[PDB]
């Protein structure tokens, strides 16, 4: 699945390397993954869980914090946030 | 992005 990230989305993937405009979802869930470890947003107690109401990821999601367990919700807020043009 | 145990474990060789 081939997706166009729109500008905060993008900004945040630049922001740990990446240098293109067209990503895989994979791509993206890596460099989302990254972005989520480099900035310690997950709970260092119950690590399942991102806390992101002081960061860039909760405007992008619109949520102060959510589950890695709630798969279907993640993917809204990602698609949300892009263009998959195959 | 397969075990939600944790954001690490999640992403480990994913």
């Amino acid at each position: 699945t081939l997706v166009r990230p729109k500008p905060l989305l993008l900004k945040l993937l630049k922001s740990v390397g990446a240098q293109k405009d067209t990503y895989t979802m994979k791509e993206v869930l890596f460099y989302l993954g990254q972005y989520i470890m480099t900035k310690r947003l997950y709970d260092e107690k119950q690590q399942h869980i991102v806390y992101c109401s002081n960061d860039l990821l909760g405007d992008l999601f619109g949520v102060p914090s959510f589950s890695v367990k709630e798969h279907r919700k993640i993917y809204t807020m990602i698609y949300r946030n892009l263009v998959v043009v195959n | 992005f397969s075990d939600s145990s944790s954001v690490p474990n999640f992403f480990r060789n994913c």
